[PDB]
Parts: C-alpha cells; structure tokens; sequence
C-alpha cells in the first residue's frame, strides 16, 4: 500500500477511535524505511500514545484491585495472571515501538526537530518500561531512558529557542522522570522551574501557530510543581 | 483577593501603548503571583491572546512606575462580542507634584547618594520606597476589602 | 485670580481655581480671618524662588487641564536642574 | 495527575 | 483651540488661557480685569514684535501646538504711562543652582 | 474454568472497561447451560451494551465521514472501507449476542422477569443490526426486532407493573425502534406517552430500591417525547 | 442525543 493510503487511513482510524489500526497502519509506513514529515511523525506519535495509554490505564486499575484482594488467595491470583498479561501487552507495544525508532526513524531522522521528537520517545517508550519493571532489569531500562532525555536534552539546548513545545514538552517529561523513577523530586523542581522561567522570558517572540501547545505545557509545569512542593 | 480564574474561555485583546514609556505588561497567575511579560516599547500597539477572568496590570520597565489601563489600574478581559477584539489602552496616570520629582531623582541619581542631599530627611524615605508591584496589589487588595464590605 | 509671590519678588497671577491644587496654598487662603471685605488674595513665599513657582504655576495649570481628560495626557517636563528645588516646593506646597 | 505530553 | 498663556511685564506673571481664535484686543480685556488699565494703555507684545489689536493669537503664532499648559507663550506687556507708552520690560526669573555631582 | 472465577474475571474487567475481556467470561459463563442470575444476567448485559455500544458510535463518526468526504474519491473509498470493517465486527458481535440468547438464556428463563430481560435484548441486537443492514436482509432483521420486542411487551403488560425498570426500559428501547427503524413517530410517542403515564400514576407504589432506575427510565421517556414532538 | 438502555 502508498504511503499516502496508510497516511490517509491511519486519520479514518483515528476519527473511528480504531488507535490499534491507526498504529499498525503508520507502521506500515514506518518500515518503507524513509523519514517522516512534522505530520506524519505526529500521527505516528498520537497513534501508539492512545494504544499503550489503554493498557496503562488498565495496568493501574487491575494492580489496584490486586491491593483490594489482600488475603483473598484465589482472587488475588486472578488479578496477578491478568495484571502480568496486560504487562506482557505494555511490554510488547514499548518493545515495537523502540524497534521501530532504533530500526528507522532515528538513523534517518535529519532535522533537530525530529531528532529530539525521536530521542524524546525513546525516553518515553523506555520510562513506560521502567514503570512496569521490577528486577535489575529497571536498571539498564532506566540508564536508557536517562541516555535517550539527556542525549535530546543536550541538542534541544543548542538548537532550539526555550518557547518551542518539543523542547518544554521533553524537560515536562524529564522533570516527570526524575520524579516517577530517579526519586530525585528536587532535580524535578530544579528542571520544571528552569523550564518555566526560560519560557516566560522570550513569550513575546513565540507565533500564534506554535503558542497553544506551549501554554498547554506551562500550565502542566506550574501543575506539577504545586503537586511536588504539597508533597 | 487578586488572582486569575482557570476559565478555559479565549478572548483577543490588542495592548495599545498610549504613553513615551517601555511597558512591562504583567499577568497575575492562578495564586495571584505576578508573572512579568516581555515589554512594549513607546507608542507600539500589539495584538494579544487572553482569556476571560484573567487578571492583568501594567508597569514601566525601568523604576517600576504604575500605568492605567482602559482608565482602571488592572484589566480583566470580556468575551468579543461579534469576534471584535478589545482595546487595552495603556495611559500614563497624573502622578502628583511629590511623586514625579522623585521619578525624575530616581532616574539621574544613584540610590548611595539620595542620603547627601540638602532636603528633610523624609525625602530620602520617599526617594528608596520605590514603586513596586506588591505594594499596589496590597493597596488594592484593602481597597477591593473596602468596596465589598461597603456593599455588604 | 490670586497673586503668587516669589522670594524674589516676581509676581505670579493665576487663577484661583488652579491655585487651590496646593493643600498648602488653600489652607493659605481659607485660613481664620478670610473673611474680610479687604482680603488680598496673595500669597507670599519666603523660600521660593521666582523659576521654582513660574514651574509650579505650569504645573498647576497642567493638572486642572488633563485631570478627568480624554486625551492623552502629555509628559510634564522638569529640567534636571530645576528637579531637586522643584520637589522641596511641591512637598512644602502639598501638589 | 501529573501532566506529561 | 486653547493657548496657554504668560502674560509679563516687569516682574508680573499672569497666567491665562485664552481661545486661539481670540483677538489681541480681547486678550488685553483679560489684562484689564486683572490689572485695572483699559485695553487703550496696554501694548501686547510677542517677543521684540508689537501686536495688532485686530489680529486673532493663532495669527499671532499663539496657537496650541506652541502655547500648551505645561510650556505656556510669553506675551510682554507694557502700559502707557502719561502721554507715551513705557519701554517692554520684563524682569527675567531667578537662575536655578549649579546641578549637584549625584546628579 | 469454574463458574464464579469467571464471574469474578467479568467484574476485575469491568473494574478496568475491559468490556471485550468481561463479554468474553460472561459468554464462557451462559455456555455452561444454567440460568444466570440477577448479577450475572446484569454483567453480561454491560459487558455487550459496552461493547456494541462503542461499535455503533465509531459506525456513525465513519458514515458521517464517509459522506463529508463526498467529491473526495480516494478518502470516501477509504471512510466506506473502515465503515464496512465497523459493520462486520457489529454484526459478529450482534449474532454472538442472539446465540446466546436464542440457545440458553431465553430457553432457560424461568422468571417472567428474566424472559422480559432476554426478549427486549434480544429486539435490541437486532435493532442494532437493522442500523447497519442494507438490501433484502433489512426486512428480516426488523421483523424479528419488531417480534421480539412484541413478545417482550405482551408478557410485560401482564406480568410487571408500569412502575417496574425493565418495563419501562422495554417501552423506552421499543420507541426509539419505532422511531429510529420504522419511521413511526406517531407509534414511537404513542408508546412512550402509554409508559409514562402508566407509570406516573402508580409512581407512588414503587419500592426504595427501583425508585432511582425508573425515575431515571421515566425521565429518558419524558425527553424522547419532548424531542420526537419538537421534530 | 435520544437514550436507549
Ligand atoms: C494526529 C496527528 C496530527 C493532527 C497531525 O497532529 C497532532 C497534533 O500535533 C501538534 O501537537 C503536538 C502534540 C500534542 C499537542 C499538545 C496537542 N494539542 C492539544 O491537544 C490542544 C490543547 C489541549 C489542552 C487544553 C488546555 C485547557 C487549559 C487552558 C489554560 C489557559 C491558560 O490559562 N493559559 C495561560 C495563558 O496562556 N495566558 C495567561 C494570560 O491569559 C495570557 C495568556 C498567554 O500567555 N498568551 C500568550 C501571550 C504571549 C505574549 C504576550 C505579550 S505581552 C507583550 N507582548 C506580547 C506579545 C501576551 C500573551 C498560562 C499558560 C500562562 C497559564 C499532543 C500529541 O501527542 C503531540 C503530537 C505530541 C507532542 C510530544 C511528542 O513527544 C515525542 C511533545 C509535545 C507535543 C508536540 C510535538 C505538539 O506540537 C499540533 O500543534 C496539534 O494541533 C495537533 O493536534
């Protein structure tokens, strides 16, 4: 199939809230081995967020449940096999999607723009890991993630202005790594304040194009931090 | 008693610098925290995006002296009725005798030296109590206190 | 009109209306004994020089005119010589 | 929650 | 249109406004109610240059661009003194001080 | 697997949305051959309801689509596509529905309660297949939505009170029927005008418990009447 | 929209 067929196609999936199909279909894209354009990079992005955000959210609700079950045997056993089945999903869909960016994406990737937007997922689809890892094997998951955030951190410093949404929406996302997984809440104040403080500062030169997702991100960062100083 | 409200509701607004000064605009966040934005030079007109139930007020640059807005010292946008956008017109206040022979000092003389001139001794008082941001929100806050309490 | 006399005997007449912007000034002319049929309507500044009050008389004038205007209101020049007299006159006038 | 984008 | 003006003579300052379409005529109307000597016994001057009673003050070159209320125009005047009007005469205002160093 | 580990399965899944994971164990459960009881025929009621449910709204957003798209070949041809896999898995989902309850649960019903029940979903899965059904096949599916909906109201009417929610909830169904499939407007608030003022005039009967389900059912009632008499 | 239940 033409890449502007599955282009195309992955939209009738996304409007038929079909995420799954809307993934495999900017997949198929994905293995012609060419890179992605700021639209289709995007698609491909909100396609495997709403795919794996799915078995997130039912990840967090059966090990809930699993607490709930506390001393009743049989019950909690059930929730055990359907928690680690919804894991195997989780772990398969992060396994894919790094597959994907390591195989295509990120050797072909020429822009900064998209370089960071790909080291930025990696960070993501590795964090997604290390949220449900247990063993040593978190270890070197969260070692890549860090790589992945930093290695994007340190060009999104040189080649793009602080007011860009990709550059606020990756040090959001580090800030929330090092509080989710480092258990480092003051290197997570440190990053989102920083963040903030250097976006407000050249406000007046950012377009009206890229201004909606920026402003979405400082309201998150001044959420965040109110969250992580109440606790 | 002065902050803006998470309304989720647009409004386009133009800042209109009626005034020779290099405006600081600067919005009041969701606790009421004053968040400087990047300035409007002398009689420079931009267009802006706002939202309703978000407070805004107005400074100078340079020794932080006050500006009205729409001839109020703070502005909270409407909506825009017919898609029309609001004009925020920035205008000087008549700053009293006192006051604006402190500006004047302020900007020719370095605060060390205030404490060598040959006035009493209040006026070097009034010269260092500089315009500042907290002292108006504090002001207003009382005024606002006054107006509900004389409306109760 | 009132007559605004400086230290240097320069005499100042402006209206009483622009005048009664000093606190100083009003107290001046409506102190006790401000209602004799032979009022002078002068007031005589010992400390004041002649090219301190002729500022505070613009000033005056100045004020009543953009006070509840709709326009824009000019910037009132002060020369940096004159900043320092100036603004012992305006505290001591009450302006 | 916490946002992340 | 508003002029703003200084009306001076010897050490006397009087400051008025007047209209802009006003004659030197009305003006010193102005000078008689406030100094008591009928229009007849007054000279207007603007700068060395005698003004006519018919002109208005906008033709002058009194006009609100240049008269305005923080930097009014001066108008000499002088009176009639007998038969002969005095000399213009017009004291000029004390120098300020030498600008202090912090300044 | 036993009985109530899948009972207990369908509830961690509803817990989580997982409607597709709770119809699949309360399937496994009505294959087991004995009648279900009030909880179970409730779980498997939710379970299909979500599931078709999500179906039918991805099926409308797609025809809607499908006909802006009007001028615009390749992505009408690509709307048509998606709605025709959205009309399959409707259908699937639908028969899988009436073979249950056509094999064991209308069979085993022993309460009038419980034959009502089967019989008004029995007319609503075909009411959804007659949403999407074109051609000859059309007249088939209404019959037997029109059928067991009939069925369902005659042994309601002299078994139920007016008062009662399934009663009123098969009132409800079998006027957006007439309404929606039949084009009767006059039938569809003829029918729903008869429930609620059944019901209404023996409100005051009703018991604590099925007080908030027939309030609620009468008030869906009451704004269907407003709706189809405005039209 | 119309409900059904
Ligand atoms: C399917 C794919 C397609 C369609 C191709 O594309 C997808 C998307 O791609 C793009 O987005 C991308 C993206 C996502 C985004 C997030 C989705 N977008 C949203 O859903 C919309 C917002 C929803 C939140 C509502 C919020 C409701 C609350 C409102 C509060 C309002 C509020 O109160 N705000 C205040 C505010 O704004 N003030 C305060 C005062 O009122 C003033 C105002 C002021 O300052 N205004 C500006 C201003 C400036 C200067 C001045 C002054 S002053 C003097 N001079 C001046 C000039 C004055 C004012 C504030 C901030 C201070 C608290 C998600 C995707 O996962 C994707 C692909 C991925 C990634 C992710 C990828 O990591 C790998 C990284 C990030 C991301 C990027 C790539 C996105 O770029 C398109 O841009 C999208 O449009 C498109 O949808």
């Amino acid at each position: 199939m033409d890449k502007n067929e599955l282009v195309q196609k992955a939209k009738l999936a996304e409007q038929a809230e079909r995420y799954d199909d809307m993934a495999a279909c900017m997949k198929s894209v994905t293995e012609q081995g060419a890179e992605l354009s700021n639209e289709e990079r995007n698609l491909l992005s909100v396609a495997y967020k709403n795919v794996v955000g799915a078995r997130r959210s039912s990840w967090r609700v059966v090990s809930s449940i699993e607490q709930k079950t506390e001393g009743a045997e049989k019950k909690q056993q059930m929730a055990r096999e359907y928690r680690e089945k919804i894991e195997t999903e989780l772990r398969d869909i992060c396994n894919d999607v790094l597959s994907l960016l390591e195989k295509f994406l990120i050797p072909n990737a020429s822009q900064a723009e998209s370089k960071v937007f790909y080291l930025k997922m990696k960070g993501d689809y590795y964090r997604y890991l290390a949220e449900v890892a247990a063993g040593d094997d978190k270890k070197g998951i969260v070692d890549q993630s860090q790589q992945a955030y930093q290695e994007a951190f340190e060009i999104s410093k040189k080649e793009m202005q602080p007011t860009h949404p990709i550059r606020l929406g990756l040090a959001l996302n580090f800030s929330v790594f090092y509080y989710e997984i480092l258990n480092s809440p003051e290197k997570a104040c440190s990053l989102a304040k920083t963040a903030f403080d250097e976006a407000i500062a050249e406000l007046d030169t950012l377009s009206e194009e890229s201004y909606k997702d920026s402003t979405l991100i400082m309201q998150l960062l001044r959420d965040n931090l109110t969250l992580w100083t109440s606790d | 008693v002065l902050r803006s409200v998470n309304s989720r509701e647009p409004s386009q607004v133009i800042f209109c610098n009626r005034s020779p000064r290099v405006v600081l605009p600067v919005w009041l966040n969701f606790d009421g925290e004053p968040q400087p934005y990047p300035t409007l030079p002398p009689g420079t007109g931009r267009r802006i995006h706002s939202y309703r139930g978000h407070l805004w007020l107005f400074r100078d640059a340079g020794t932080h002296d006050g500006l009205l807005v729409n001839q109020t010292e703070l502005f909270v946008p409407s909506l825009n009725v017919d898609g029309q956008p609001i004009f925020a017109n920035i205008t000087l206040p008549v700053y009293t005798l006192k006051e604006r022979c402190l500006q004047v000092v302020r900007s020719l003389v370095k605060p060390e030296n205030y404490r060598r001139l040959d006035i009493v001794r209040s006026l070097y008082e009034d010269l260092e109590d500089h315009p500042n941001v907290q002292k108006d929100l504090e002001r207003l806050t009382q005024e606002r206190i006054a107006h509900q309490r004389m409306g109760d | 009109y009132v007559k605004l006399i400086s230290s240097d005997g320069h005499e100042f007449i402006v209206k009483r209306e622009h005048a009664l912007t000093s606190g100083t000034i009003k107290a001046m002319l409506s102190g006790p004994g401000q209602f004799a049929e032979n009022e002078t309507n002068e007031v005589n500044f010992r400390e004041i020089p002649s090219h301190v009050l002729s500022k505070v008389c613009m000033y005056f004038t100045y004020k009543v005119r953009y006070t509840n205007s709709s326009t824009e209101i000019p910037e009132f020049p002060i020369a940096p010589e004159i900043a320092l007299e100036l603004l012992m006159a305006a505290n001591f006038l009450d302006c | 929650r916490r946002a992340t984008v | 249109m508003d002029v703003f003006l200084m009306i001076r003579r010897h050490k006397t300052t009087i400051f008025t406004d007047a209209k802009e379409s006003s004659t030197v005529f009305e003006l010193k109307r102005i000078v008689e109610g406030i100094l008591k000597r009928p229009p007849d016994e007054q000279r207007l001057y603007k700068d060395d240059q005698l003004l006519d009673d018919g002109k208005t003050l906008g033709e002058c070159g009194f006009t609100s661009q240049t008269a305005r209320p923080q930097a009014p125009a001066t108008v000499g005047l002088a009176f009639r003194a007998d038969d002969t009007f005095e000399a213009l005469c017009i004291e000029p205002f004390s120098s300020p001080p030498e600008l202090p160093d912090v300044m």
